[PDB]
């Protein structure tokens, strides 16, 4: 999952805090 | 947990959320 | 559209620390 | 300035750099 695909998902459809915590 | 919360943020707001998430866990 | 694009460029081509600093 | 330095990082590493950049840019 590129971080850029998750950032796109978070802004356009929403995402959970869990999906972003994996990139810490 | 707090981790299951959903967010819908872009740009600068996403970055600030990201920073807060990493400081929390 | 902006941060996701910048994160893709940073990962695949490179980017300056100033480009990332704009999002703080 | 350190702002002109060029990085090429992905995933966790990119996130950590973002974090440190905003962390440096504060009063």
């Amino acid at each position: 999952q590129l971080y850029s695909a998750l950032a796109n998902k978070c802004c356009h459809v929403g995402c959970t805090k869990r999906s972003l915590a994996r990139f810490c | 947990s707090w981790m299951e919360e959903v967010i819908k943020l872009c740009g600068r707001e996403l970055v600030r959320a990201q920073i807060a998430i990493c400081g929390m866990s």
